[PDB]
């Protein structure tokens, strides 16, 4: 996945645009929402998402949200800085072995997209 | 106090599990 492009919306190939397609509507979640309305200030994205995965546990459920609110700070960001940062962060978090292992193991980005 | 990252992390834990159920 192009982390830049599924957050600006922006020249998606196929599977990225049904990636974008759950995304927004997982940014209308009345619970996601309140999350990030506690915490308007950026947080550690890659943090964030290693910080999900500290019982031992991932699945597709996690990584929507964890997208989602993502793109709910890149859609507020206040400079391109901002954007650089979500976006490296991202790609941080998803190139890990630990968890690129469990996507390859788990159906892929196809089976995401596929809900 | 508590950093945000596991504040936030905690909620998003639960929901993506609420959505991952209820959805996946």
């Amino acid at each position: 996945i192009n982390f830049s492009a599924l957050l600006r919306g922006e020249r998606m190939c196929p599977l990225t645009r049904e990636i974008h397609s759950q995304m927004l509507i997982v940014t209308k979640s009345y619970s996601l929402v309140e999350t990030f309305r506690a915490f308007p200030r950026l947080p550690n994205i890659l943090e964030i998402g290693n910080n999900i995965v500290s019982d031992g546990n991932l699945n597709w459920g996690r990584i929507l949200i964890l997208l989602g609110i993502s793109q709910l700070y890149f859609t507020k960001s206040e400079s391109e800085s901002e954007r650089t940062q979500i976006t490296e962060q991202l790609e941080r978090f998803f190139r890990q072995d630990a968890i690129s292992n469990w996507i390859a193991s788990n159906g892929g980005w196809v089976t995401c997209a596929s809900l | 106090a508590l950093p945000p990252e596991m504040v936030v992390a905690r909620e998003l834990r639960r929901i993506g599990d609420e959505f991952n159920r209820l959805y996946c």
